[PDB]
RNA sequence: GAUGAGUAGGAGGGCGCGGCGGUCGCUGCAAAACCUUGGGCGCGAGCCUGGGCGGAGCGGCCGUCGGUGCAGAUCUUGGUG
RNA sequence: AAUUGUCGGGAGGGAAGCGGAUGGGGGCCGGCGAUGCGCCCCGGUCGGUGUGGAACGGCGAGCCGGUCCGCCGAUCGACUCGGGGCGUGGACCAGCGUGGAUUGGGGGGGCGGCCAAAGCCCGGGCUCUCGAUACGCCCGUGGAACGCCGUCUCCCCGAUUGUGGAAGGCAGCGCGCGCCUCCGGCGUGCUUCGGCAUCUGCGCGCUCCGGACGCUGGCCUGUGGGCUCCCCAUUCGA
């Protein structure tokens, strides 16, 4: 399958937004939280501090949610759901759900080859 | 005055405006030459720094 | 920097769509979105806006008041973005063509008995 | 028919004569008489089934009206000019410029006998044109073109003979100028205190 | 009763792009041609060393008037009103 | 026709000045009818009166520029925002460059680039202005329809001056950059357009 | 076409947890949980997936509901420097 | 999970961590990167106008259809069928060319303004000296070059960048549609006598013209390429 997308993917930022002071404290997890403190230097955006996520970082709508291979992911749990991508094989690629058995993955992979549907994790748990 | 000016203009088919206008820029003109009086700064005198002098 | 208020953006709120989930109302909105755009008619634009409005902004119209405003205008079609109710204080009901979102059971019976017609906005 | 352009250009896109002047020169007045006092009116100049239908409509790029123009030749470079190669395996060697090919590249020769540089194509951006000129009037390279340097290792004997034929006519001209043979046999290099932006070539 | 069924142009600098300027001001071409032709004549005239628009009497009057005006421009005050500083002012 | 008129006015002024010189008198040039105003200070710490006047002049951003007709009403407004602006008398060259390079028309309260004469005609057509040359002529001569023609022009978004400013905090007379600089506004228009 | 600061505060659109009414699925050919210098998506809350461990359950979607989201409270209980 | 031992990698001149930017060393990734397509004949395989049936349909009794089976005629076509020949070529990176937009820098030319520059040079008249061999004043429609300011215009170099994917539109021209000796010449109207959108329509083309195209090379299981992952170093911030 030849991906239909042609515009290059431009990531405004590739680093993640780490919660402030999650390095200092084990109990403070890395998932982002907006600092609400009155004196918070991060909230006040002093230079040399952690950056906060804002809408300006939004990616181009034409390349948003596109994988590096040039397709968009759709999660499939069986062979029937795979057939939904027959007419979108140049736009959407399939990914087999993490909990599908190896026996049922062989059926999905074989069916995807007939439909020319890209499978992102076709080598999963077959050894 | 505005009513009559518009009436006098309506009969002759000439659309005009009766609005007042603020003072605009003056046009160019020639001024006849005359004797020129030269103005220069005055030398300072401390005695004159008082109404009527010291 | 730019010396504007709220970055030059509007701070006014108006209804751009009905708040209701009524499937029939949404079909009427689609019908009159098309009519307003493709005709430029002021009547269609007004009708479209009133279909968005809340219940209190679509008050009912009594049949008696409908008759008084329709006196001497039999040929014209009465249009109401709202409900038409029956009025026991009105005795003589002339034949009239009325378009409304809803007719009460008594109001519909009296209008139909008098030879009139109750229309919907798709028939209008 | 007309032998020369009616309206020479003062600058690119502006003719020397106005519309009123051009009407006289175009002769439309004469044409009007021959056609009953009217300018003649002309008329405008008057499959296999697919084997596969794509699911997504194909998009064709919009029209671009800009057309590439031939590569320009630097004013410093004239036939017979000595060039200094600035890059590649022959960096620093002094060669003789013969002509510019249709691709815009420069055709140069060592000559091969003096410095071992054969008939080769060198990009203009990687050479410096000096002020030394060697006569190449007797050199004939009309047979050489872009296709002569196209791939399809032993060098065929045909090209070796072709090098010598072009080379032979050029050696006599080079030998005429004293110390020119040694000049073309030595590579150019920068020594201490040598500033390229001040060097005269 | 329905009415019949119904992208930004990249702005280019007309001060540099000739065709863009002619689209806005067609007379600009005539102005361009005349300026180029006028300059060419002057350049040619200077090389050939090619050789008045005022009467001889008029020229004399103009020189006299300008010379008289210049005299008033450089004229100085007599500094007579400063009686207390006559010596200092010279 | 406009090109011929501009040349005649320039030569007409020269002739009159020479005529007055010959007779020994003076020729007072006509007072400037058109001004070009540029905002040189930012939007921080604005006193309320200055803030309102700059809004009425459509100077809401530093280095924005607009034309302004000369009359006692407008001149007195300008006098009250002297330290925040610099202005002067624009010549024909300045008006051409501004309108041609940075000219945008206000159509239905939208900023539209003057790429074609159709844009000018869409708004000013009823006033007889159908091309950018007509628009230039109306501005330079301050014609009868100056108000509509000038308001049709979106305030010019000029760049920071090439070469910088001297001192925005002082008046041009003191060696600064604020206030009336008369014909020297053109020198600044070159470096900011 | 214009435009983008925000404490107290307001509102919108979304993310996540556990049930219920439905609907579409997964699982001893290995579910949940947990581990990982595997990889990717989203501005972000989060999401998807490889490998490992584990050995019996689980998830998506629509609606609807709630004892539904923690770094602090000399917070509680337990554990540990 | 806190916390601890051990093995392995790494760092450490009175904290460490953290933001941003690269680099070194690791680790990881083949949807990390293609190998097809078009046209030929050799063979193989599989189906083909007009009449018969079977089960149905679109439009609204009647017209208008396809699918499947069979029979004739017609004799071609198809083929993720196998070989051969010819043409063509994918991902990423780099270079170059020609241009658009934005922008910085450099060089030249024309014209105008001034005391219709001043001055200087030439010619003429006056004045006649202490810094001693002057100081300067006035004249000429004399001459050769500058100066400042304004304006018109030509050329050269570098930098960043290609968003859009429906339109050969808009604008300005060229060549034909009439002849000549062809850098140009030949007809009306207007003209400042230089010129002029006054005649300047059609057809086919060109261009600074409704947003970048073209060419070439490198590399493609490698010591390659990529990386948002890991450790560390360095400059800035903190
Ligand atoms: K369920
Ligand atoms: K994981
Ligand atoms: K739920
Ligand atoms: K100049
Ligand atoms: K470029
Ligand atoms: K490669
Ligand atoms: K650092
Ligand atoms: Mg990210
Ligand atoms: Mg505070
Ligand atoms: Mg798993
Ligand atoms: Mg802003
Ligand atoms: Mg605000
Ligand atoms: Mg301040
Ligand atoms: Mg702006
Ligand atoms: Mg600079
Ligand atoms: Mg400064
Ligand atoms: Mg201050
Ligand atoms: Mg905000
Ligand atoms: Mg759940
Ligand atoms: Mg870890
Ligand atoms: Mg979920
Ligand atoms: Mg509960
Ligand atoms: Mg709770
Ligand atoms: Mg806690
Ligand atoms: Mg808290
Ligand atoms: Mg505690
Ligand atoms: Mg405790
Ligand atoms: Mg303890
Ligand atoms: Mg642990
Ligand atoms: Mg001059
Ligand atoms: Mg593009």
């Amino acid at each position: 399958a030849v991906p239909l997308l042609n515009k290059k993917v431009v990531k405004k930022r590739v680093k993640r937004f780490i919660r402030p002071q999650s390095d200092r404290r084990i109990t403070v997890k890395e998932s982002w939280r907006r600092p609400k403190g009155i004196d918070s230097r991060v909230r006040r955006k002093f230079k040399g501090c952690v950056l906060m996520p804002n809408i300006g970082y939004g990616s181009d709508k034409k390349t948003r949610h596109y994988l590096p291979n040039g397709f968009k992911k759709f999660v499939v749990h069986n062979a029937s759901e795979l057939e939904i991508l027959m007419m979108h094989n140049r736009t959407y690629c399939a990914e087999i759900a993490h909990n599908v058995s190896t026996r049922k993955r062989k059926e999905i992979v074989e069916r995807a080859a007939q439909l020319d549907v890209v499978i992102t994790n076709k080598l999963a748990r077959l050894h | 005055k505005n009513d009559q000016l518009k009436a006098d203009a309506k009969a002759r088919g000439e659309v005009i405006s009766t609005k007042r206008q603020p003072l605009g820029p003056k046009p160019g003109f020639m001024v006849e030459g005359a004797t020129l009086e030269t103005v220069t700064p005055i030398p300072y005198d401390v005695v004159n720094d008082l109404k009527g002098g010291y | 920097g730019i010396d504007l208020v709220a970055g030059g953006k509007s701070k006014k709120t108006k209804r751009t769509a009905p708040k209701s989930d009524d499937v029939y109302l949404k079909l009427l909105v689609k019908l009159y979105r098309f009519l307003a755009r493709r005709t430029g008619s002021k009547f269609n634009a007004v009708i479209l806006k009133r279909l968005f409005m809340s219940k209190i902004n679509k008050p009912p119209l009594s049949l008696s008041r409908l008759i008084t405003y329709a006196t001497g205008k039999g040929d014209n079609i009465v249009v109401l973005v709202g409900t038409v109710t029956d009025d026991v204080r009105a005795y003589e009901v002339p034949k009239i063509k009325v378009c409304a979102l809803k007719f009460t059971e008594t109001a519909r019976a009296r209008i139909e008995k008098a030879g009139g017609e109750c229309l919907t906005f798709d028939q209008l | 028919a007309k032998k020369t352009i009616r309206n020479p250009e003062l600058i690119r896109g502006v003719g020397k004569f106005s519309r009123s002047k051009m009407y006289h020169k175009k002769g439309l007045w004469a044409i009007k008489k021959k056609n009953g006092g009217k300018l003649p009116l002309h008329e405008k100049k008057p499959v296999k089934p697919p084997k596969f239908y794509p699911a997504d409509d194909v998009k064709k790029p919009l029209v671009n009206k800009h057309k590439p123009k031939p590569t320009k030749l630097r004013a410093s470079i004239t036939p017979g000019t000595v060039l200094i190669i600035l890059a590649g395996r022959f960096k620093g060697k002094r060669v003789v410029f013969l002509k510019q090919l249709t691709s815009g590249l420069l055709l140069v020769t060592g000559p091969f006998k003096l410095n071992g540089v054969p008939l080769r194509r060198v990009n203009q951006a990687y050479v410096i044109g000096t002020s030394t000129k060697v006569d190449v009037s007797g050199v004939n390279v009309e047979k050489i073109d872009d296709k002569y340097f196209a791939k399809q290792n032993v060098l065929p004997q045909e090209k070796k003979d072709e090098q010598k034929t072009v080379d032979s006519a050029l050696l006599k001209a080079i030998e005429g100028i004293p110390e020119l043979k040694a000049y073309l046999s030595a590579r150019f290099s920068l020594k201490s205190g040598m500033k390229p932006h001040e060097l005269v070539f | 009763v329905v009415r019949p069924i119904k992208r930004a142009t990249l702005k280019k600098n007309p001060l540099k792009n000739l065709n863009v300027l002619l689209k806005l001001n067609p007379y600009a071409k005539t102005a361009r041609r005349m300026s180029l032709l006028a300059e060419a004549q002057r350049v040619k005239a200077k090389k050939e060393k090619l050789d008045h628009a005022i009467t001889k009497e008029e020229a004399s009057a103009i020189k006299g008037a300008s010379h008289s005006w210049y005299k008033t421009m450089i004229s100085d005050s007599d500094y007579a009103e400063f009686d207390n500083f006559t010596k200092w002012l010279g | 026709q406009y090109a011929k008129e501009y040349s005649e006015q320039e030569k007409e002024l020269i002739r009159l000045k020479r005529e007055a010189r010959l007779k020994g008198g003076f020729y007072v040039d006509p007072e400037a009818k058109l001004l070009f105003i540029i905002r040189i200070r930012g939007i921080n710490a604005m006193p309320p009166q200055t803030k309102k006047i700059l809004q009425l002049l459509r100077l809401r951003q530093i280095f924005n520029g607009v034309f302004l007709k000369v009359n006692k009403a407008t001149v007195n407004m300008l006098h009250r925002v002297e330290p925040y602006v610099t202005y002067g008398y624009p010549n024909l060259k300045s008006i051409k460059e501004l309108i041609y390079k940075r000219g945008y028309g206000k159509v239905d309260k939208q900023r539209i680039a003057l790429t074609d004469n159709a844009v000018v005609e869409q708004v000013l057509g009823k006033h007889g202005i159908i091309c950018i040359e007509d628009l230039v002529h109306e501005i330079i001569t301050v014609g009868p329809h100056f108000k509509e023609a000038n308001n049709f022009l979106w305030p010019f978004q000029l760049k920071a001056p090439l070469g910088g400013l001297k001192k925005k905090r002082n008046h041009y007379v003191e060696g600064g950059d604020a206030g009336n600089r008369e014909n020297f506004i053109n020198e600044l228009i070159r470096r900011m357009n």
